[PDB]
């Protein structure tokens, strides 16, 4: 009865509103690329080093 | 002096086996790089699917 008027009046006379994909994405966090590979470069190459440490400490083993 | 040497025959050996084995270590945190990479990819897509 009152349950057809309201049911009648809400669904036909207005529906949803406008509303926007593009204005979403002001709101969410929006992907991004995990930039640099993050190559490691070669560390100690040579026996350059190994000089280095065989004459720099000369502490013998006790 | 038999008792300083008996330290240094033993040390000379086995010090050999760290020296290869530290390097070793080493060697696989340059590979968890990569898996570093991977998990963070991960956890940016997530983030930005949660804020979605």
């Amino acid at each position: 009865n009152v349950i057809q008027d309201l049911y009648l009046r809400e669904l036909k006379d207005t529906k949803l509103a406008p509303s926007t994909l593009q204005d979403a994405e002001g709101n969410v966090k929006p992907w991004n690329p995990p930039q640099k590979p993050n190559l490691p470069e070669l560390e100690l190459q040579g026996p350059e080093a190994l000089k280095a440490y065989t004459e720099q400490n000369v502490e013998t083993a006790h | 002096r038999i008792d300083s040497v008996s330290q240094l025959q033993n040390v000379a050996e086995t010090t050999k086996v760290l020296f290869d084995v530290s390097k070793e270590t080493v060697e696989l945190e340059s590979e968890a790089f990569e898996l570093k990479q991977k998990v963070e990819l991960a956890h940016e897509a997530k983030a930005v699917l949660d804020s979605w």
